[PDB]
Order: structure tokens, then C-alpha cells, then sequence
């Protein structure tokens, strides 16, 4: 039909501790200490807690995005990336459901508050006319916490994902949990802002919460045990002790 | 410890590129012209020497 | 010297020589559609360049010479004669039409209108560029006007980035409001192609081939026959273009499903995954040692 | 031989005057000529065989 | 005097060309193609090492 505005949002801040570590390459290593320089999430930094209840969800993208969701009702699905969120520029339309994922790059005319009728996308964009990039695959989303990392380098969009069981806790847990790559695509467009989609039945009151953080170019020291897994990491630009540890390897 | 560290450093030095396209001789041999791959092997030889 | 005194001398080393050779390639039976990339009787403009993905096929580059009347290849990371042996993951083909004097701008680390506003290549590019004259097809006596290029962009383009938006570029403080008055311009201009121009002002068709190194399971490479698999012997092996010699044994390592290779401290491959059967194998250098000779004086 | 001095040099327009293929420079690069600032320029012209 | 002379020689060594077109990195960077300026920086790096 037409665009409607029915979503409100609230913000808070919290600490990230040591989260957001992913395998930098598809190479097996064991019982070693490796040094990497890449886009990572710095230790002990602000992460924004967003509460959506039923609004300008066009949050900046910057170099990369770290997303965390601890819900279970499967209210969260899909993402939009772009530079102006209009029909004059191409944009991403990642959409997820229980059976498939469709990634489309076209010149959509996005609404101010996009969502799903639930199962139509007329509330998201008015129409898409001229484009080339389409892709279909198995859906990404499958007491539990789901962590995602999105970035783009040299026209290549890369996504990392991880699932981890958690107990009754009101904040992010303590420990290490590596992330594994899932999708790399030739995006080749300009990205400045990104948004979030929700599916609302009919409407009905809805509530959701998530954690958002930003990545920065950093040097990390990872420890590979005898078993192929990453169990410890050191950030070399946190405090003089960590810098000394990185220098001494 | 001095001898152990010296041997470990000597072994670790084999992973350097020294300005070439790769640190593995087989990749250079299989990816480049035989009359052209010599200028890549020369850098590795000089560095190891 | 012809005389040796009493003592012990270190002469050389002994090694074990390989017995045979092993080649292991995955099941690929289709043929890559390099034919459709060329002879398309329609080439897009430089500002809107096409991109085609090639995967899961056998690539025979030697037939490419039969489709277009170009002179020679121009490759950077590899050699044209060695393309039939390497095995990549993905291939990308881009095609467009430019002027004669701008062909030098399609190269890593280049500067120019086309380089920063239409098509940009990364500084670590690994691929080939093929350009050939097309004056007999893209020129008209009145003047062709179906090919356009962008003049003025606010910033410089990133590598492998495409721009399609058509707006009114502003050069002053006043807003343009969608009209082409003073200090307001159109961003695209059309090439003027005529058959009576010099070689430097004639149309040229350009095709860029970009390859991806081995990080994921390979999908594209030439027709090389695959032999059987032997173990516990000093043999030469070739796994998806990775060549070496040694002894192959069963591996107890637990590779993750997205991992394909294993490295050691000295940055050498020691564990491999067979392309046909998803099995992990360990590579060990063949037996070797040092030899010393003990002798009294030659008198 | 022509002497060029006391002027702003825009080499990018040189491609619009003659139908040549590419430059051939030795001490510098053709793409970096718009940033360097020299003292004098000298232009020589003639006709030879192929 | 030995230490003073050694330090003075080490400082004076920075003005050598080592077969390149210039002994200043900024001039090479501003006068040459970025993919081409590397072969000039390599000589300076090797000499200083
Ligand atoms: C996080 O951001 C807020 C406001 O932007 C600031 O007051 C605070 O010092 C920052 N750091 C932490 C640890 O909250
Ligand atoms: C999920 O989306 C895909 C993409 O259109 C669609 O083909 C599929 O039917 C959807 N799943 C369900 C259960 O409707
Ligand atoms: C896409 O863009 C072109 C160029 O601006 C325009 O002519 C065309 O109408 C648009 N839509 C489609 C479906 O091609
Ligand atoms: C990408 O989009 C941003 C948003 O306006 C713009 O500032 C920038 O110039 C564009 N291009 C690049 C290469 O970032
Ligand atoms: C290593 O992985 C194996 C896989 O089953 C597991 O049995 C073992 O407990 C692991 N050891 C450590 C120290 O993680
Ligand atoms: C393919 O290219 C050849 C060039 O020799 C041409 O003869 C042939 O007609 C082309 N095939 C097409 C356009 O289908
Ligand atoms: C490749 O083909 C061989 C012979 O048909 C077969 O044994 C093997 O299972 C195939 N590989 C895969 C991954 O299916």
C-alpha cells in the first residue's frame, strides 16, 4: 500500500568487554600465537543498546557493523544498506525468512519505516526498476545470543556469524567466542547508512532489543590451541601492558 | 636460551617475502614465466644469504 | 685436491628420490562461456560497465585468441602461458568501450578521468586486460553518440565501484534546481566517433579478466587429467595447482568445514584436503641426512 | 625550439590536440605532471621516418 | 672519539643514493608512479639496513 510510521525507539549504553573476534582466514593453525591487522571491535568500549517498541533507524555504517541479538521470538529479519535510501542510488535489500534468503541490489524507493505485513514487502519499497545483482541462498538466522559482523572492502561485502548459548544474564557475557565467515559477495557500491527490518502481524504491539557496535582497524594477537580453536586474544592498543605483551609476543 | 632463540629466529626468517610476490618457490615457478621468475628467486636468495 | 690427510670430512647429504606423480582435480565437466563475453555485438558504456561471473566450468584460454583480433595479452599477477595450469575460485569479466589514448589508464595505480571517475583498478590487481580496435563497428560517418563518459564527480571512485546516478552537477553556491543554467552542468558527455579520425581517437573495446586466489574450494581451471591417490610413498603431488613432493599419510587433525589448507611455523603447507574425497592428509618431507667420510692419509 | 615560462601548465588537454597513443617520459610519470612545478619548459618539434 | 665518529658516519650515510634517482623519499613519491616508486625505495631500504 503506502508508507506508515508506527515504530518508536529508545537508546542506552553498555560495555562490550571482549567480544567480536572472528577467524581472519581459512587456514588451519594449532598451538601457535598469530598476529593480525584487520577491522576488529575494540575491547571495553561503548556499545549501544536499542529498544524498539510499538524514529530514525538509519544508523551510520562507518567501516563495519557488529550486531548482537539475544531474543528468541524471531522478530528480527533482514537489513538495508545504502547511501541515501532513495531511488537515485542502488541499495541492499537483505531479506530473511524460515526457508530462504534473498539479497537484491536495486534502486529501491524506501519508506521512512519499512517492515513486513506478514508476507509482503510493499511497506519497504515502492518499486525497483533497473538493476542486475540478485542472489538466493539458505537463510542466515537459524537463552541464546546471535552475533553478526558486516563489512565491505574493495567492493566485496563480507558477513560473519556466530551463535552461542547463554544463561540468565542482563549484560554481555565474559569469555571468548570466535566467529566464522558465511557470505562474501561482489557488492561494488557505496554504503554510508544502514537500517533494520521487523515483521509485524495484523497490527499488534511489538517489542525488540539489540546491541550495535562499530569496528576499527586494529592489531590483535590470537592464540591457537592444539585443537584448531581460538581461545585467547590480546588487543595491542588498549594499555601499555597489552602493548608490552604484543611486543614480547 | 641464546642458542634456542637464534635457531628459532633463523627458522622464522623463512616466511619473509623480501619484496617478491610470494615466499614460496613453487608458487613463483608455477605462476610466472621461467625467464621472468628468476628476478623473484634472486630476492629470496639474497635475503636468506 | 688430489691428496687427503688423515681426518673426518663432511662431504654431502643423501636424500630419497620420488617414485611417480599424483594429480588430483575436482569433478568439473562444463565449459566456461568465454564465447559469450566476446562477439556480443553490443558493448556497454564506460560509466556503466557490465560484469559477468564465471564459476564451475573448465577454462580453456587458448581458444580466446580465436574470438577477437587482438594482438597480445596484458597480465600482471600471472603469465598468459601459465593460465592453463592454475586453478582459481571465481572469475570476473568486465567489458566496455573507450577511446584509443585512454587504454593506458586501465592499470593499477593510474590517474586520469577514466581512472578516478569511471573505472578504477586496485593497486594489488591480479588479472589480465585485452583491448582491441573496433573502428569498423563503433564508428559512423555522421558520428556515433551512444557511448558516454562522466566528467565531474565530487570525489574519486573506489576500486571496483560503479556509479549510475544522473543528476545536475553544481559548480557554485546557488542550488541548481534541476536546470542546466550557469555554474550547473550535465555529468555525462558522449564520445564523437568518426572513421576519419586518427588512431588515438578511435574506439577501442576493452575486456578485463579478474581472478581469485585459492582461499575457498576451487571451481575454474583447465582440462588436466586426475590420477589415483597413493600413500606412504615418496611421491610428487599436485593438489589444485599446489605442487610439491613428499609422503602423504592419513591425518588426525580436525579441520573446520570452511578450511582447506594447513600451515606450520615456517609458512609451509603440511596438511591438505583432497578435492574429490573430502579427506584430510598430512605431508611429510622424504628421508634425508648427512654423510661423513673417515679416512687416513692417502700415503 | 620554443621556450615556455611564466604560465599555468595543464597537460591533460594535450591529448585533445594530437592523435598520439601514449606518452614516453623518463625522469617523471605522465600522471604526476600536474603537481610538480618547474623553472623552464622547452619544446622541440620535427619530422622523421618511422 | 670512536663513538662520536661512528655516530657522525651513521648520520652522514643518509645522503647516499644507492643507485636510485634521489636520496629523498618525498621527491620519489611525488615524481613517480606508486607502482613504480617501490623499486626506488627498495634500494634505499637495503642500503640503510
Ligand atoms: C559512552 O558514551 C557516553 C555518551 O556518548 C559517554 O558519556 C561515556 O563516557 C562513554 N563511555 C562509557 C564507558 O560509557
Ligand atoms: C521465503 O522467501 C523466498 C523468497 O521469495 C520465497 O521463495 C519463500 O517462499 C519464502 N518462504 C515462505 C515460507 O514463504
Ligand atoms: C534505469 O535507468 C535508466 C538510465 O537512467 C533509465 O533510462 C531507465 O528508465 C531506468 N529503469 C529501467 C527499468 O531501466
Ligand atoms: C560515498 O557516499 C558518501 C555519502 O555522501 C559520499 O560522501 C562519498 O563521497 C561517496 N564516495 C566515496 C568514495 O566514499
Ligand atoms: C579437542 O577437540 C576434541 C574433539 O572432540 C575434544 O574431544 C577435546 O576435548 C578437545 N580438547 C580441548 C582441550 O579442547
Ligand atoms: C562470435 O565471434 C565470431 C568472430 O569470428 C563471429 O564470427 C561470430 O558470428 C560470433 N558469434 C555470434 C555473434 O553469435
Ligand atoms: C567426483 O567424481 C568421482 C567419480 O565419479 C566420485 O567418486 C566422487 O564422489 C565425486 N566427488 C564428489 C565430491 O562428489
Amino acid at each position: 500500500s503506502q508508507c506508515v510510521n508506527l515504530i518508536t525507539r529508545t537508546q542506552s549504553y553498555t560495555n562490550s568487554f571482549t567480544r567480536g573476534v572472528y577467524y581472519p582466514d581459512k587456514v588451519f593453525r594449532s598451538s601457535v600465537l598469530h598476529s593480525t591487522h584487520d577491522l576488529f571491535l575494540p575491547f571495553f568500549s561503548n556499545v549501544t543498546w536499542f529498544h524498539a517498541i510499538h524514529d530514525n533507524p538509519a544508523l551510520p555504517f562507518n567501516d563495519g557493523v557488529y550486531f548482537a541479538s539475544t531474543e528468541k521470538s524471531n522478530i528480527i529479519r533482514g537489513w538495508i544498506f545504502g547511501t541515501t535510501l532513495d531511488s537515485k542510488t542502488q541499495s541492499l535489500l537483505i531479506v530473511n525468512n524460515a526457508t530462504n534468503v534473498v539479497i537484491k541490489v536495486c534502486e529501491f524507493q524506501f519508506c521512512n519505516d519499512p517492515f513486513l505485513d506478514v508476507e509482503s514487502e510493499f511497506r519497504v519499497y515502492s518499486s525497483a526498476n533497473n538493476c542486475t545483482f540478485e542472489y538466493v541462498s539458505q537463510p542466515f538466522l537459524m537463552k541464546n545470543l546471535r552475533e553478526f559482523v558486516f563489512k565491505n572492502i574493495d567492493g566485496y561485502f563480507k558477513i560473519y556469524s556466530k551463535h552461542t548459548p547463554i544463561n540468565l544474564e542482563r549484560d554481555l557475557p565474559q569469555g571468548f567466542s570466535a566467529l566464522e565467515p558465511l557470505v562474501d559477495l561482489p557488492i561494488g557500491i557505496n554504503i554510508t547508512r544502514f537500517q533494520t527490518l521487523l515483521a509485524l502481524h495484523r497490527w499488534t504491539a511489538g517489542a525488540a532489543a539489540y546491541y550495535v557496535g562499530y569496528l576499527q582497524p586494529r592489531t590483535f594477537l590470537l592464540k591457537y590451541n592444539e585443537n584448531g580453536t581460538i581461545t585467547d586474544a590480546v588487543d595491542c592498543a588498549l594499555d601499555p601492558l597489552s602493548e608490552t605483551k604484543c611486543t614480547l609476543k | 636460551n641464546h642458542n634456542a632463540q637464534a635457531l628459532n629466529t633463523l627458522v622464522k626468517q623463512l616466511s619473509s617475502k623480501f619484496g617478491a610476490i610470494s615466499s614460496v618457490l613453487n608458487d613463483i615457478l608455477s605462476r610466472l614465466d621461467p625467464p621472468e621468475a628468476e628476478v623473484q628467486i634472486d630476492r629470496l636468495i639474497t635475503g636468506r644469504l | 685436491s688430489f691428496t687427503v690427510e688423515k681426518g673426518i670430512y663432511q662431504t654431502s647429504n643423501f636424500r630419497v628420490q620420488p617414485t611417480e606423480s599424483i594429480v588430483r582435480f575436482p569433478n568439473i565437466t562444463n565449459l566456461c562461456p568465454f564465447h559469450e563475453v566476446f562477439n556480443a555485438t553490443t558493448f556497454a558504456s564506460v560509466y556503466a560497465w557490465n560484469r559477468k561471473r564465471i564459476s564451475n566450468c573448465v577454462a580453456d584460454y587458448s581458444v580466446i585468441y580465436n574470438f577477437a583480433p587482438f594482438f597480445a595479452f596484458k597480465c600482471y599477477g600471472v603469465s598468459p602461458t601459465k593460465l592453463n595450469d592454475l586453478c582459481f575460485t571465481n572469475v570476473y569479466a568486465d567489458s566496455f568501450v573507450i577511446r584509443g589514448n585512454e587504454v593506458s589508464q586501465i592499470a593499477p595505480g593510474q590517474t586520469g578521468n577514466i581512472a578516478d571517475y569511471n573505472y578504477k583498478l586496485p593497486d594489488d590487481f591480479t588479472g589480465c586486460v585485452i583491448a582491441w580496435n573496433s573502428n569498423k563497428l563503433d564508428s559512423k560517418p555522421s558520428g556515433n553518440y551512444n557511448y558516454l563518459y562522466r566528467l565531474l564527480r565530487k570525489s574519486k571512485l573506489k576500486p571496483f565501484e560503479r556509479d549510475i546516478s544522473t543528476e545536475i552537477y553544481q559548480a557554485g553556491n546557488k542550488p541548481c534546481n534541476g536546470v542546466a543554467g550557469p555554474n550547473c552542468y550535465s555529468p555525462l558527455q558522449s564520445y564523437g566517433f568518426r572513421p576519419t579520425y586518427g588512431v588515438g581517437h578511435q574506439p577501442y573495446r576493452v575486456v578485463v579478466l579478474s581472478f581469485e586466489l585459492l582461499h575457498a574450494p576451487a571451481t575454474v581451471c583447465g582440462p588436466k587429467k586426475s590420477t589415483n591417490l597413493v600413500k606412504n610413498k615418496c611421491v610428487n603431488f599436485n593438489f589444485n595447482g599446489l605442487t610439491g613432493t613428499g609422503v602423504l599419510t592419513e591425518s588426525n587433525k580436525k579441520f573446520l568445514p570452511f578450511q582447506q589448507f594447513g600451515r606450520d611455523i615456517a609458512d609451509t603447507t603440511d596438511a591438505v584436503r583432497d578435492p574429490q574425497t573430502l579427506e584430510i592428509l598430512d605431508i611429510t618431507p622424504c628421508s634425508f641426512g648427512g654423510v661423513s667420510v673417515i679416512t687416513p692419509g692417502t700415503n
